[PDB]
DNA sequence: GGGCTACCTCTCCATGACGGCGAATACCC
DNA sequence: GGGTATTCGCCGTGTACCTCTCCTAGCCC
RNA sequence: CGGAGAGGUA
């Protein structure tokens, strides 16, 4: 499948690259229903 | 209607000494 | 006592390891 | 300033396993 | 099925 490991420092276009959406708010889930 | 769970997290390392390192 | 709502950063807790190695200053002309 | 000491800061310190206990604060009701 | 601590085994 695959040959070697590289290993190279974050720019952040490069970051951008592998998120999906940014997180904005420090809440999790919701307890009373359990949906996020 | 917020019950945010981050106010329910165990201590779970409630008898380490305070010194300890890496946990 | 206890059920509902939530920290959206405040002070002294501490205090009995030792060796080693390398970097960041201290100093002596 | 150039080489040499001295303090200062980090890294580390045996494996595998078996039981048990223990996990939230504040407050205005 | 989450991690700490305490004791114990070799």
């Amino acid at each position: 499948e695959f040959d070697a490991i590289k290993i190279a420092l974050a720019s952040p276009d490069m970051i951008r690259s592998w998120s999906f959406g940014e997180v904005k708010k420090p809440e999790t889930i919701n307890y009373r229903t359990f949906k996020p | 209607k917020y019950e945010d769970v981050m106010h329910r997290v165990v201590n779970h390392a409630h008898q380490r000494n305070p010194n300890k390192k890496w946990s």
